[PDB]
């Protein structure tokens, strides 16, 4: 019926904890705030079923 | 001094299964309840080790070093005391020496002239008591360069009890210019054979000796020919290539390991 | 604030009813602790670079270095290198770090010949007579070296190969004066046609252009983070202080989080430890020897509950995933990402299984549910 | 193909450009990690 | 099947954030809630 | 955009040091398209 609600932060995952690579991670535009978002829609998903 | 003892028995070499002896820690890093998967120069499980006895016996052949070995020894009254390691032995190049005398624990880097049949001596001779008394491993040492020594202790030179107590196992390796040795200490009850179960190596000591190592050879304890020689044996098994997986328990300490490739 | 956060994320000047995600928060570090191994021998750099003598280019010195502070900058900030190339570090970095082990190469070589030195190069020093390892760590520091060793005849005690039967491996050295042989034909004795002796000689007369000349070459070589560090930058190691979020730095070990007192049961050969994930979470501190556990100081996902722009500018704030006892810890007397602060002041403070939530009325009745928290929690707007 | 996997370990080595040639391997490979991740997860959501 | 959960929960009950990111979020039903249902 | 397709042409021109950063391009591309038939045979394994 469900699957653990898991949500990574593809910032953190990516960069943690790096702004120097976080100021990097901002020139590949929308794809961690796409992926942060595909996997929330996964987890609102879980409740729904 | 330099002699020849020829007063021994001939017969082949013995063999055994390794069973899965031979693990040790393979980096200097703590680790607890986890299933680490590593490739390092291992003694592949179930392997055919050599077997060696001094009693009439006197098994100290030149042993090839090829990517690092793995010696036990089941022992009493210490018989076993060192080894040889090097490319050529004869004073051409650089070779190490470790003994353990009846006090302190001597390792040495030089360009020796070793003796072609070396040992350590121990009196008994009309005094009933066992005492160090000589020491016969090389003519000449001149261009010396690593130099170590133990604080001094004394240790027993005695012991005539039944089934062998005491298991003595080390792992030697020569890589990236470090002679890296693990070893470790178990009682044990038994009589001709090497335990089965398991237990790892720790890292006694890390030498910077850069040498080239190619054979090595044991130093055993033992009127100048013609002699008695105690029931004492060692094991050599040849380091692998391997991967291997570690069960670190809840203390850190390796209680089981898989080999990949048995 | 929270809701202006969320009008920023969602890009809207109105954001409608619901839970929305805006930035982690984070405690910052308060502080730097730099814990090095406490030593004070200068390093034997004296004796490498202003060494009376220089090997071969086939038989080059080998120098280890070891138990010293490593003052790499005094080498860096001379004038006098015509070269300080770096292969896995940057030279102004050198201070910052420990090593595991150390080995100076040293030899003298022709000025044309310098480029061949680098890692994966290749020419007849970088084919026959030393390589530098393909992942080389370390620094290769050259420079001219004319004046304190040519001789007008020629100094013909600096020696090269250049014929050897198959490419060496990394680090390798090889002194051998047996004749080669370059045809089918055998060749023993000490010559032959198409034989060759393997070493041929340098004309280091003070004379000779810039590239003829000879070039004194260096190789610092080292290895990193896998061992007891034995080689230090001066970096002065500070005083040990726990439970507040720090930028720790143990033996080059650089890193963020809190210290404590672990039970961690170490063997005394382990200075590191690590978690399941690999990651290092226990440290042995280098100078006094307890083993401390390295914990990533507190940091989670920051969510924002409002019944929508249109019904009211109230929020509540779900910090998921921890316990609000942390809350109070992130005071802005140190930095966090979210730079606004105003529901610290609590008295609506609510801990969840969700983590907790401020700003938001807990009650005893259970109603319809609405904007949906997690745990069986749900958040709605009501007298 | 980084001179390391540990970022902080980059960063404490070299300096502000050379850094950012090994932390740009590290931001590819793992956005790709993600990416691939995000996508059997959308695959497996929908068939759950 | 909590056999196989209480090893993911573990490794990955207030559940909180792992330093590579990793967040196990909770469901909205409680296990005593779809038992009540 | 590397010099060749061919996997060990590059090996045969360049060197060691160059050849690594012209097969990291053909490594990285023929992995984007292994993931790119993985991905849609798992599309078309949820239709089937
Ligand atoms: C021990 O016996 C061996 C022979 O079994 C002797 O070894 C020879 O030594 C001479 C030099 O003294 C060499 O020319 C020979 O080639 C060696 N023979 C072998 C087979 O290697 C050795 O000299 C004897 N040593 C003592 C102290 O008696
Ligand atoms: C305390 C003691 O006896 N030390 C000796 C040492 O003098 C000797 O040089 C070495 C070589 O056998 O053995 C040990
Ligand atoms: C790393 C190294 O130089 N090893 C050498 C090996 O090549 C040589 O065969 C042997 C005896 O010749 O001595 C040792
Ligand atoms: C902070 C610290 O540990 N300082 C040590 C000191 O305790 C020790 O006496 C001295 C000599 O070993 O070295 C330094
Ligand atoms: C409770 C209430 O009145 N909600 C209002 C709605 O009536 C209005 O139509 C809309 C646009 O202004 O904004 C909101
Ligand atoms: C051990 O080596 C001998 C040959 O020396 C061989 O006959 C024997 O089969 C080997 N042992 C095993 C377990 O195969
Ligand atoms: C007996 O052993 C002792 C050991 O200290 C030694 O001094 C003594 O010379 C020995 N005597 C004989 C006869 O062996
Ligand atoms: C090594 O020993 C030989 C013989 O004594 C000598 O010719 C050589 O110079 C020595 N080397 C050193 C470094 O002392
Ligand atoms: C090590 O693990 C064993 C097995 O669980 C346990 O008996 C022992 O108490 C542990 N060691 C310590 C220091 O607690
Ligand atoms: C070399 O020696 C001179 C003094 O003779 C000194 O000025 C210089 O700093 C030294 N360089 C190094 C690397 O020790
Ligand atoms: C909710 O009920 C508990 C008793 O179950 C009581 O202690 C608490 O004060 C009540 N809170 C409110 C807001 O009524």
């Amino acid at each position: 019926v469900s699957m653990t609600k898991t949500s990574v932060d593809c910032t953190m995952y990516i960069c943690g904890d790096s702004t120097e690579c976080s100021n990097l991670l901002l020139q590949y535009g929308s794809f961690c705030t796409q992926l942060n978002r595909a996997l929330t829609g996964i987890a609102v998903e879980q409740d729904k079923n | 001094q330099c002699v020849n003892l020829t007063t021994r028995t001939q017969l082949p070499p013995a063999y055994t299964n390794s069973f899965t002896r031979g693990v040790y820690y393979p980096d200097k890093v703590f680790r607890s309840s986890v299933l680490h998967s590593t490739q390092d120069l291992f003694l592949p499980f179930f392997s055919n080790v050599t077997w060696f006895h001094a009693i009439k016996r006197f098994d100290n052949p030149v042993l090839p070093f090829n990517d690092g070995v793995y010696f036990a020894s089941t022992e009493k009254s210490n018989i076993i005391r060192g080894w040889i390691f090097g490319t050529t032995l004869d004073s051409k190049t650089q070779s190490l020496l470790i003994v353990n005398n009846a006090t302190n624990v001597v390792i040495k880097v030089c360009e020796f002239q070793f003796c072609n049949d070396p040992f350590l001596g121990v009196y008994h001779k009309n005094n009933k008591s066992w005492m160090e008394s000589e020491f016969r491993v090389y003519s000449s040492a001149n261009n010396c360069t690593f130099e170590y020594v133990s604080q001094p202790f004394l240790m027993d030179l005695e012991g005539k009890q039944g089934n062998f107590k005491n298991l003595r196992e080390f792992v030697f390796k020569n890589i990236d210019g470090y002679f890296k040795i693990y070893s470790k200490h178990t009682p044990i009850n038994l009589v001709r054979d090497l335990p089965q179960g398991f237990s790892a190596l720790e890292p006694l000591v890390d030498l910077p000796i850069g040498i080239n190592i190619t054979r090595f050879q044991t130093l055993l304890a033992l009127s100048s020919s013609g002699w008695t020689a105690g029931a004492a044996a060692y094991y050599v098994g040849y380091l692998q290539p391997r991967t291997f997986l570690l069960k670190y328990n809840e203390n850190g300490t390796i209680t089981d390991a898989v080999d990949c490739a048995l | 604030d929270p809701l202006s956060e969320t009008k920023c994320t969602l890009k809207s000047f109105t954001v409608e009813k619901g839970i929305y995600q805006t930035s982690n928060f984070r405690v910052q570090p308060t502080e730097s602790i730099v814990r090095f191994p406490n030593i004070t021998n200068l390093c034997p750099f004296g004796e490498v670079f202003n060494a009376t003598r220089f090997a071969s280019v086939y038989a080059w010195n080998r120098k280890r270095i070891s138990n010293c502070v490593a003052d790499y900058s005094v080498l860096y900030n001379s004038a006098s290198f015509s070269t300080f190339k770096c292969y896995g570090v940057s030279p102004t970095k050198l201070n910052d770090l420990c090593f595991t082990n150390v080995y100076a190469d040293s030899f003298v070589i022709r000025g044309d010949e310098v480029r061949q030195i680098a890692p994966g190069q290749t020419g007849k020093i970088a084919d026959y007579n030393y390589k530098l390892p393909d992942d080389f760590t370390g620094c290769v520091i050259a420079w001219n070296s004319n004046n304190l060793d040519s001789k007008v005849g020629g100094n013909y005690n600096y020696l090269y190969r250049l014929f050897r039967k198959s490419n060496l491996k990394p680090f390798e050295r090889d002194i051998s004066t047996e004749i080669y042989q370059a045809g089918s034909t055998p060749c023993n004795g000490v010559e032959g046609f198409n034989c060759y002796f393997p070493l041929q000689s340098y004309g280091f007369q003070p004379t000779y252009g810039v590239g003829y000349q000879p070039y004194r070459v260096v190789v610092l070589s080292f290895e990193l983070l896998h061992a007891p560090a034995t080689v230090c930058g001066p970096k002065k190691s500070t005083n040990l202080v726990k439970n507040k979020c720090v930028n720790f730095n143990f033996n080059g070990l650089t890193g963020t989080g809190v210290l404590t007192e672990s039970n961690k049961k170490f063997l005394p050969f382990q200075q590191f430890g690590r978690d399941i994930d690999d990651t290092t979470d226990a440290v042995r501190d280098p100078q006094t020897l307890e083993i401390l556990d390295i914990t990533p100081c507190s940091f989670g996902g920051v969510s924002v509950i409002t019944p929508g722009t249109n019904t009211s500018n109230q929020v509540a704030v779900l910090y998921q995933g921890v316990n609000c006892t942390e809350v109070p810890v992130a005071i802005h007397a140190d930095q966090l990402t979210p730079t606004w602060r105003v529901y610290s002041t609590g008295s609506n403070v609510f801990q969840t299984r969700a983590g907790c939530l401020i700003g938001a009325e807990h009650v005893n009745n259970s109603y319809e549910c609405d904007i949906p928290i997690g745990a069986g929690i749900c958040a709605s707007y009501q007298t | 193909g980084a001179i390391s996997s540990v970022l902080n370990d980059i960063l404490a080595r070299l300096d502000k450009v050379e850094a950012e040639v090994q932390i740009d391997r590290l931001i590819t490979g793992r956005l790709q990690s993600l990416q691939t991740y995000v996508t059997q997860q959308l695959i497996r959501a929908a068939e759950i | 099947v909590t056999l196989a959960d209480a090893g993911f929960i573990k490794q990955y009950l207030i559940c909180a954030q792992k330093f590579n990111g990793l967040t196990v979020l909770p469901p909205l039903l409680t296990d005593e809630m779809i038992a009540q249902y």
